[PDB]
RNA sequence: AAUGGGUAAUUAUAGCGAGCUAGAAAGCCAAAG
RNA sequence: ACGGAAACGCUUUCUAGCUCGCUAUAAUUACCCA
């Protein structure tokens, strides 16, 4: 059997938010206790049309009043005197900060995203999300996979070409397909009592500040052990998983000196293991070939929200401190994760 | 109201009847309505157009009631979506579902709005 | 003599699988790669064609001394089990892989499951310009299970080849535990545990008590 | 009356070349799962046996037990087919032969 | 418009009238339009060319209305399919179905587009 | 500065679109007479 | 007191064999607006 497995022990330092596309709006959650209750809004409006309130509730959603605590749907269940709390959905506890340090402004989060969940509702990290993190470590370190993932002359700085890495049917030829020979399996469904909804904190250079954003990202608490079973079938893939001890160091060495250099140092976490950058909030420079995207990635922004000062502002969040941050005021990195492999 | 033989030509007319940015002559005759606000509306209906195939109508009538919530709510936020639900008679058509085959007719009606919006500019 | 025996086994899913279906009139802003379904119950189905297609290609690396390049270049231990079209005595071939249907529709309704097919958004990220390309593929859910029927013929040629063929069938089923039943596989989507491997007779007379010792070894 | 649109499903299906891993797809049509088909026979008794009647049905009921185990037509070693014979009832239409003494063989 | 005696010679002319990649001389005179974007259009019509045989026309007029949705929608995404529905007068022919025998004539018209596209390069 | 808010983009891309084996045999008849 | 009378184009026969809907793909990017 050429199926030599592995066991990639993913440990999160920064909170990791990944997938599901959808997002709750600012009328789809309840903050009464220190938890955010996200109801099943099909069961909300059904239970509330039975209380003869759907005429006022439709008028409640077109109501743009100041003092945003009186807009976030706790005030609808306060002013209309409803205390049953029997609705579909779940609850996640508060981050602790998860607003910009104002006690009166609590519950003033507006749009959370939704972390990826199976049909049982439990969160998990899929293997397809974890494999896109390995593929950046494997593309960036390999010299052959950096010389020209060119714009092909068919677009403006258009695409990796999709042919730098050999893949396909290749009629007449054999079938190598290196990344078919790396089979990242999905993680076990863990519990949604590890989810905290960190808020984005854009810390830019040349304007030494950390202007927050109205994005929430239900994401995993730090110091969480998540396991992936990665099997390989080829000698060519059996080397490249074994070389993650060299390349994930050499990627972060190549990435600290490229982008994390010229940022102030106290925000940046320490590794403690082999580092990896998982989805949703690790900037564009960890989802890319970071040394072949300097004149190409900034083409996409002739807008009001442009990526000024070349490389975009470092993406930080706020979450409670455990065991790490290496700076006061709780500045994590949104995706600074750590793994170590072992073969089974 | 929309039958099966007209609901795409209704949605073709509603995009044309929708206004454009007559000022700001930088690629002009563009809409005030944007693609991402429009795809937030279809993201509600597209997850019912495929649970109409699987499930009964007798279980979907909780979220079909919720489409009148959020088509109103998205209309209240931005004035561009406010014009869409007036021109494309969506709030009229949403109160007229009553079975599976109109739910799929309305959810194909929202896809016709996205299609011609992508087509016309 | 003539006997037909039956492998009443049970597929259990782990990180449940995708098995494609075209469904052209599917949607626009929704599922563009649907799972194949029973057209009357709309439940996820493991067809036998993708169960039989793995077990020739997974056993081609074990029971072919010479590399195949085609079916009907296999090594007469796969041919007498599955079948050829360019051999003479091994065309109809000792395995009827019946389809597997979603068995625990009540256990999934006992737990908190809304729909039997979860939908996952997947986002091919371009590695320059970082610009996205989402897809919504549809897969069966994690703790689904399937009634896996399999019928074995014993004609007037299986003198002692019944035991030799069952070293093969419990070499392809315990190798699908190491492989992925089609779909994407290299991104999860496949691992399965064949619970309750249990032979039985449905026609003829053949002692199966010497068979339920290597199936459950 | 159920959710069936068409009485024939079209499953999509391919094959992978063993070297070069190329797909070759096919769309084969297929009757849907929960159909019921009216099945009848005509067993004539031409007065040329006079004792073989009671043991021909032991072959016929055995023949319908084998189609419920084999596949009845088509690409059946990859899943398809699998008929199921229900509600068997032998009733004489012409002639005078006692079938209720025989209807226990069909059960 | 397309009759029975010309709709293949119409589709033969429309592929020739469609433009080619005049630059990028690596197997040149290739189309901007690709095979996989073209087979996504025929995958709509091929599942009606075989339900025209089975079913009535009186049940297919919900999806025949939907072909004007997605031939517009696929034209809005990529500019190569945008040229196909202009050269091959598809949006004109799709509004002219009205019975079974033109539905099968249009669905054989889409197969003639795929045939000559595979033929000419 | 507070405060009120998110905003735009992508919605699958590239392929394969079936291949091979069988294409009517044996009786009647005719032949052998 | 019809080149007519009498005469089943009939019996036997699985549209069948073999075939993974597959291959690659992080729900992600930008950070501002009033």
């Amino acid at each position: 059997n050429d199926y030599r497995t592995f066991k990639l022990s993913l440990l999160t330092l920064a909170p990791i938010h990944i997938g599901n596309g959808e997002k709750y709006t600012s009328r789809e959650f309840i903050y009464e206790n220190k938890k955010f209750y996200f109801p099943d809004m099909g069961k909300f409006y059904n239970k509330m049309v039975e209380k003869r309130l759907a005429e006022k509730f439709e008028a409640f959603l077109i109501q743009t009043r100041p003092n945003a605590r009186n807009n976030r749907l706790i005030s609808f269940l306060n002013d209309n005197r409803i205390a049953e709390r029997s609705f579909g959905g779940y609850s996640i506890s508060e981050t602790g900060l998860e607003s910009d340090k104002n006690p009166n402004s609590a519950g003033a989060i507006n749009e959370v995203n939704k972390f990826i969940r199976d049909a049982f509702g439990n969160p998990y990290i899929p293997g397809s999300s974890l494999k896109g993190a390995i593929r950046t470590i494997l593309m960036n370190t390999t010299p052959k996979w950096n010389n020209e993932n060119a714009v092909n002359d068919f677009g403006r700085f258009p695409k990796e070409n999709k042919n730098l890495i050999p893949w396909g049917p290749k009629k007449g030829k054999e079938y190598d397909d290196l990344f078919n020979a790396i089979r990242v399996s999905d993680s076990k469904p863990f519990d949604n009592k590890s989810l905290i909804l960190v808020q984005k904190w854009d810390y830019s250079a040349k304007t030494n500040k950390a202007k927050p954003l109205p994005l929430y990202r239900e994401s995993i608490s730090p110091l969480t052990k998540i396991e992936f079973e990665i099997t390989t079938t080829t000698d060519e893939a059996g080397r490249l998983i074994e070389e993650l001890g060299k390349r994930a160091q050499a990627f972060y060495k190549d990435y600290k000196a490229f982008f994390l250099s010229e940022f102030p140092d106290d925000k940046i976490q320490a590794n403690l293991q082999y580092p990896i950058y998982l989805g949703a909030g690790s900037g564009a420079w960890t989802k890319t070939l970071f040394k072949q995207a300097d004149g190409i990635l900034q083409r996409r922004y002739s807008r009001m929200k442009t990526k000024m000062v070349k490389k975009g502002v470092l993406k930080l969040t706020k979450a409670p401190l455990k065991t790490l941050v290496k700076n006061h005021e709780s500045f994590y990195e949104m995706g600074k994760a750590n793994f170590m492999i072992k073969e089974i | 109201i929309l039958t099966d033989e007209n609901y795409v030509d209704i949605a073709e007319k509603a995009i044309l009847k929708l206004e454009r940015n007559t000022r700001n002559r930088k690629n002009p005759d563009a809409f005030f309505l944007t693609t991402s606000k429009l795809r937030n509306l279809l993201s509600l209906t597209s997850t019912l157009f495929d649970e109409s195939k699987v499930k009964e109508y007798d279980a979907l009538l909780d979220r079909i009631a919720y489409l009148r919530v959020q088509f109103v709510y998205q209309a209240g936020r931005e004035i561009a979506v406010k014009d869409l639900i007036e021109k494309a008679q969506i709030l009229e058509a949403l109160k007229e579902i009553k079975d599976r085959e109109t739910l799929q007719r309305f959810c194909r009606y929202m896809e016709a709005l996205v299609a011609y919006f992508k087509f016309y500019g | 003599t003539f006997a037909k025996i039956k492998f009443s086994a049970q597929i259990r899913l782990e990180t449940g699988l995708h098995i494609g279906g075209s469904d052209a009139f599917a949607a626009i802003g929704a599922i563009n790669s649907p799972v194949i379904k029973d057209p009357i119950t709309n439940l996820p189905i493991i067809p036998g064609s993708s169960l039989k297609g793995k077990m020739r290609t997974l056993l081609a690396k074990v029971y072919n001394e010479k590399v195949a390049e085609k079916p009907s270049d296999d090594s007469d231990i796969l041919s007498r089990l599955f079948g050829n079209s360019k051999d003479k005595r091994f065309k109809m071939g000792r395995l009827i892989f019946r389809d597997a249907f979603l068995s625990n529709a009540d256990e999934l309704d006992s737990l908190g499951v809304r729909s039997y097919t979860e939908v996952k958004f997947e986002n091919t990220i371009d590695r320059i310009t970082a610009e996205a390309n989402p897809r919504q593929i549809e897969r069966a859910i994690r703790n689904s299970t399937f009634d896996f029927e399999l019928i074995y013929e014993i004609t007037d040629e299986n003198e002692n080849q019944v035991e030799e063929d069952f070293k093969v069938i419990r070499d392809g089923l315990k190798l699908l535990e190491l492989d992925y039943l089609g779909g994407s596989g290299s991104r999860g989507y496949g691992k399965v545990a064949f619970e309750n491997l249990k032979a039985t007779t449905v026609f003829g007379n053949y002692d199966v008590k010497t068979l339920n010792e290597l199936l459950t070894a």
